[PDB]
């Protein structure tokens, strides 16, 4: 289920992201040993987090909102986020022809594009398999032909079988919203409705 | 508050006129001001339209008092459609600043008064103002 | 080239698809400009001297008309846009806020060769006007959520402004008792509407001009001024008391705003005549305030 | 009557005129929007135009009444297409420089009457102020 | 609003037929926000015509040719062809419009919508009005 | 019991919410799973907060509300609130005639009007049963002809028996309230009680 | 002992409450079941908390207030305070010619007026009994003849025993100062005594 | 009716059961005015366009007088009523401010046909007079608590400010050293008290009016403007650097007020001619500022 945004929505601009927060959340136990030298140890997941943040909303852009995610906690659904400024369009083609050998277990994705794709991706951007909902970002490229060396931040959550076709446009988040326990929004005397913030996180 | 009594008339020519007064006792030693009406007991009203305020000005007509509904307050003055013929044969061919239609037809005055309910003659006036007929076009 | 003239231009206001071409127009003032997010980033590395500075928003606009009184009535609609409700031709002050949003219109604001700027969402904020010993006239205050400039537009034939209505001194009266030694009435209205500001990610590289607003209050008051003038010693009609509750009307020969009910603030000043000024607004309770619109021989 | 509730009607030309009242008193001390129409039943309201305001003037039209709905409050003033051609006839011809299609043609009223056994005389103006030709040109 | 809700302004552009499209829809406001219903347009006839001046003489220049394309959906459309459009064009006045010279003052009309039916309701009204404008063209 | 305001009290315009806060309180045993997956189970019954916060009261308005409110701790009933912003009556006609089967569980409802309603109740606005005092919120409307079928953010509390009719106008919240243990107003020398508030929560 | 207040004591206007507080303080165990019920007990008395502001004060003023403290303070008496929002007099005659029915220990007092009090009382003034300091509010109010039938809000904190007088008007709070314990006023150099608060507690 | 013109008015004020009546007035100028509590409770329910305001006090109104010094003196007063100590016909100022409270009285602004208005509680708080090459004035500032319209009054017959005094140059001195190039020598007083609000819960449904204050501090300061004129180069006595303690008095044929020790700060401001501005406040350990009233011959 994809959250209301005035990418689908515009007739509700009110719905607009006025400010994310892209979190970057893997715990780590780091040691600080007296000889000066620190030491980390990681064993959790690491999971990005989102914070949106809305400004005064009219009755009919709560209205829709509201509805959308009591239809979330009805159904227990994933809430999808689709942020803008990661919507820059560099590789395209077809994503099926791509092969991806299979046992990369680390934090590395070697390909061959078979010539099927033109562009090339560039460090920084957003990357994901097909088969998997967890997101990554790409944190170097080099490519030698038609093999693509892409380098990635979160070590590699599956295997690949070598059916995994890579993805690296219209990514979105597999969210679950946080804060649901507690969640209001206080109407004002002149009908607009205020203090709405959505804690999601990325629950793959 | 302090006093209003002075309010102006405006009567219909061809059309017979009639008030509706709601007699009343408002308190403001509540906030919410106590809608405590008069009891209309041993009261008479009178009122006579005369033109100008000078002395010996004829009679224009004279107003017919009606009292009803004592217990709530409410009171009715009026006069006949022949009253309101003898008024606007004898208004100023003048017309009013704001309305075209109005002509000064004289001045008027009710008063109040209690009939020994407690041996006294307690006659107060209660409006004043100006009479003012308005043009018909009916007849 | 074409030079644009004030006084060689044409106002036109798009409402439901009409255009109200408001001739009789004393002046008009109007400006546009843009928002700019200017950021310096000095560095240890490099203390720079040149800005970061993006055109992202457009200022809204805020254009005051002022407007003659006409036989037509047509300068009454800024009332019936503001929020006032009609009967007939007489405009009511509702006891509360119809709508959350106010009445958006566009408008045009024509010249020769085909050149115009066209603003849109706009809403009348503020009608003002004072009844004196000089011709009436109503400064209304609109304003504008985005500007453009446009070839071709809309022009008012048909729907215009008559005739200015000839000059009648005002009088303020209690129910039918006049009030003497009136110096100036003058009566203000306001629709104190508030941009509601939804910049978001998305408008990233682009210009962001404001469309949607909400009515924080309407109000109707009027300051009037008199001579201090007293009849009798120790005076119970005039004097300086405070009056909680009052019927109070500034009435002209063709226009007539009514107070039911009124509270009345008295302020004197020392000057070389005394001078005493109300501060007239209507009660909690008081009924709708009316204004009356009579054309000619009311 | 109602000085500050002068309405001026419009008729177009070579159409037939037609208005509908609505009678309907209310009480929103209780509640807001408490509306209960009037039952017009046995009332039969009735007016007139002519050219000027005073006596003596030439009549130009009498409206059509009826009562459209008894006991539901909806009476109607009208008058057919004939009278209005004798209206736009007997207007006057100073045309306005910003209005070219509005000319002034006479003053009108309307009153309301009850004729019921039992009651008396209830006249009521309940309409005042002057009738505008609107110029027309499909005919 | 006793007159300026029903008054609007026509502009026939020159060598081009012109033709409106109405849509009659009857709107209800008064008892609740936002309800809209179409008028059916059966037995709903149209008439309208042009003339230069509103004086008692005066010239029909022109008549549109009205006609009811939807019988319900409350559809009409007036139209005129391209003989009369040149007409109005010749027939008109040669005082330009200084804020758009292509356009010239050519007469008034009046659109009239008669009901008449079998039920004793053959009432009409004045549903359009106020000025007609040619715009001169060149491409002739 | 019912609170006042200004639709039972209309010579009290000071009673009335200068803002509401509608609150959404759904415990939940949440738990963060070491791979990146988000489980969350519920087993606590959801239930709605209210808060209401006044404005400028004057002595006569508080002292009846006051005096309510103090009916209300000495008689220990429940306290009825009616959110006026849900009062768009967006339904008419009468719900007698109007029959829900028998045997329903979970967010999903069926019921027949039998072509009694007009109007039709759009996402967003509330819905109650008329014997279970519980307030839902419609998230999603599909009707076909004469039956409408109507999506629920709380699950049915109780199983349908077949003579629950339905309430789509005039829904009150049987509440409780939160700060009945210290509750203090001030005066002003002004003459009027400031920042009146009250932290309502449904009950049952 | 009464506080000073500008009603006695004219002459010192800064001795005037500034703004009062009166707490409601009754003190529940209120426990939340899991399945949204929320249940209350009571077993403490209830207590009316007064809480008293001052503006600055000049000497005399703060003498004669600080004098009348310290004689409370030396006696042990007990403060009376005065609300004046609270004095408004609707029954007026003998309360010694009215009985009062026995036995009544719950919250609700039944009495006789035998026609000897005219007027009647409103809900949400304040009550109080001859014979026991704890002051009442009426919660309602139904007269049926000469019959009265008052409510209040604490449950009555003795069993009426016949001898009972009604009290409507004149009612002070048998008060006791708290914070007494570290009570002080700091002197400005401009000669205003400054920071003076009364924390009083119904000591009945 | 009667209409009340400035010029034809008399004010007295009255203290101890005295009326000053204060002649030789140039001009006053006085408002009077309430305050209002006007909120807006705007709700869900309804969000209403009617103001829920009470006048619950009257505003302080600010009295300015502006006095001809006179033969007999009467002007003085305001320096005895403003909190100085007197000797004979000398004025000091204490070293401490003397009480808490300022001394109170109460004034009349007497008009034609038995009107007036009747102010107050009031206190001086402010004197200051220019000494120029124009007749020296002294513009004194009250400030009044309430205010009142009354029928009868009191009216000083006898108590009245002589003949004004004919016009004399300043002249400033350093103990017997005239200091050269004078432009104008202006004096400032002030008690700057504060009114203390107890308002009170008691008072509601009443409208308040401010009755008690007190002393926040008295000073004396004066300016004084000279023309940059220098002697000697590397002059010692006239120069831009600060003076710590230096006696100084301005001096005039009818009044001398002197600092026995002076703390004065220059100010060059390079216009056509420079000028050099003086900043004068007695010191920490400075005798009281003397103010004394010669009527004729000293």
């Amino acid at each position: 289920m994809r959250l209301p945004d005035p990418y689908t929505n515009p007739e509700y601009p009110g719905l607009g992201f006025e400010s994310v927060n892209l979190v970057d959340n893997d715990p780590m136990i780091r040691d600080e040993l007296p000889n000066g030298k620190v030491k980390e140890v990681k064993i959790s997941a690491q999971y990005w987090g989102i914070n949106i943040s809305y400004p005064e909303l009219f009755p009919d852009e709560y209205a829709f909102l509201d509805s959308r995610l009591l239809e979330y906690k009805r159904t227990g659904d994933y809430l999808d986020v689709l942020l803008p400024q990661y919507e820059a369009f560099r590789v395209r083609g077809d994503t099926k022809s791509v092969t991806i050998p299979a046992g990369q277990k680390g934090s590395q994705i070697i390909l061959n594009t078979n010539g099927t794709l033109t562009g090339q991706p560039k460090a920084g951007d957003l990357f994901k398999l097909s088969t998997h909902p967890k997101v990554y970002k790409i944190t170097n490229f080099s490519s030698s032909g038609n093999v693509w060396n892409i380098s990635l931040y979160p070590d590699l959550f599956i295997t690949t079988t070598g059916s995994e076709k890579p993805v690296f446009n219209g990514i979105l988040f597999r969210t679950k919203l946080m804060n649901g326990d507690s969640f209001g929004s206080t109407l004002n005397n002149n009908g607009t409705y205020s203090g709405i913030s959505l804690s999601l996180r990325e629950s793959l | 508050s302090t006093e209003n009594r002075v309010i102006d008339l405006v009567v219909d020519e061809n059309v017979p006129y009639g008030l509706l007064m709601q007699f009343m006792d408002v308190d403001d030693s509540v906030y919410p001001s106590t809608s405590k009406p008069v009891d209309l007991t041993d009261f008479s009203l009178r009122g006579s339209i005369k033109s100008s305020l000078e002395d010996g000005a004829e009679t224009v007509a004279s107003f017919t008092t009606a009292i009803v509904d004592a217990a709530q307050g409410v009171a009715s003055i009026s006069l006949p459609v022949s009253a309101v013929t003898t008024i606007a044969s004898k208004a100023s061919k003048e017309r009013d600043r704001y309305n075209p239609r109005q002509r000064l037809a004289g001045y008027y005055d009710v008063i109040i008064t209690r009939t020994a309910v407690g041996s006294a003659a307690s006659s107060f006036r209660i409006m004043e103002g100006k009479v003012y007929i308005s043009d018909g076009v009916t007849q | 080239m074409f030079y644009s003239l004030m006084r060689e231009s044409k106002i036109v206001i798009e409402y439901d698809g009409r255009g109200y071409h408001f001739d009789a127009l004393s002046n008009y003032d109007a400006s546009t400009s843009f928002q700019e997010f200017k950021t310096l980033r000095r560095t240890i590395h490099n203390r720079t001297n040149y800005a970061d500075s993006i055109i992202n928003a457009q200022d809204p606009s805020s254009i005051s008309l002022a407007i003659n009184f006409s036989t037509t009535l047509i300068e009454s609609n800024f009332f019936d846009w503001m929020g006032f409700t009609r009967e007939g031709n007489s405009l009511f002050l509702p006891r509360n806020t119809p709508n959350i949003e106010p009445i958006m219109f566009n408008m045009y604001i024509i010249n020769h060769n085909n050149s115009c700027i066209y603003f849109e969402n706009c809403y009348v904020s503020t009608v003002d006007f004072s009844l004196d010993k000089s011709i009436p006239i109503l400064n209304v205050g609109i304003e504008s959520g985005k500007f453009s400039e446009v070839s071709t537009f809309r022009d008012g034939y048909t729907i215009t402004q008559g005739e200015v209505l000839p000059y009648s001194a005002p009088a303020v009266y209690t129910n039918s008792s006049p009030l003497p030694a009136l110096i100036s009435a003058s009566m203000s209205f306001q629709q104190q509407c508030s941009w509601r500001e939804d910049r978001n990610i998305f408008d990233i590289n682009k210009i962001y001009t404001n469309k949607r607003a909400y009515v924080n209050e309407m109000n109707a008051s009027a300051t009037l001024a008199f001579y201090y003038v007293k009849r009798l010693v120790g005076d119970k009609f005039l004097n300086l008391d405070p009056e909680t509750r009052t019927p109070l009307i500034i009435k002209n020969k063709y226009v007539s705003i009514t107070f039911p009910l009124a509270r009345i603030s008295k302020r004197l000043n020392f000057s070389d005549l005394y001078q005493v000024e109300y501060d007239v607004i209507p009660t909690a309770d008081s009924d709708p305030v009316e204004i009356n619109f009579f054309g000619e021989r009311k």
